[PDB]
This record gives C-alpha cells, sequence and structure tokens, in this order.
C-alpha cells in the first residue's frame, strides 16, 4: 500500500537482532556441539588403537 | 572396551611366554634323558665288546 520511513526503522532493528546474534548466540551453540561431534568422534579411533 | 583390549593383549602375551618357555625347558629335559640313556647304553656295549 504506501510507503513508509518505517523502511528505515526495519534496517536499523534488523542489523541489531543479526548483532545480537552473531556475536553471542552461533558460536556458543555450534561450538557446544562441536565438543559432542567430536567426543563421538574420538570413540571410533579409541576402540581402533585398541584393536590394533 | 580401550581398557580390557590391552588387559586382553597383556595376559594374552603372559602365557604365551609363560608356555614357550615351559616348550624350551621340555626340550632340555628330553635332552638330558636321552644323553644320559646313551651313557648307558655306551658302557653296556663296552661291556661285551671287552668279554668278546
Amino acid at each position: 500500500m504506501n510507503l513508509n520511513a518505517t523502511i528505515l526503522g526495519q534496517a536499523i532493528a534488523f542489523v541489531l537482532f543479526v548483532l545480537f546474534a552473531m556475536k553471542y548466540v552461533w558460536p556458543p551453540l555450534m561450538a557446544a556441539i562441536e565438543k559432542r561431534q567430536k567426543e563421538i568422534a574420538d570413540g571410533l579411533a579409541s576402540a581402533e588403537r585398541a584393536h590394533k | 572396551d580401550l581398557d580390557l583390549a590391552k588387559a586382553s593383549a597383556t595376559d594374552q602375551l603372559k602365557k604365551a611366554k609363560a608356555e614357550a618357555q615351559v616348550i624350551i625347558e621340555q626340550a632340555n629335559k628330553r635332552r638330558s634323558q636321552i644323553l644320559d640313556e646313551a651313557k648307558a647304553e655306551a658302557e653296556q656295549e663296552r661291556t661285551k665288546i671287552v668279554a668278546q
């Protein structure tokens, strides 16, 4: 319908909701999962050395 | 499993070291029996060859 100055305010809200996830949500979330990814990956090499 | 694998490896090696060495020991006991029986046969033969 109508163009509106909302079109800037929403960019201002958008980049902030981006920042609040960038440096503070995803690195923690995926790192805590990488720890687990390794910890199930290691079991195979553990039994592998046990077999060797 | 990482623990019991080395457990079983070590307890296998133990048994190997034990019974290989009893093999080698019995080989020399068998020697001794054979060589002393050869001593007896030697003397017995001399007893005839002299009386001849």
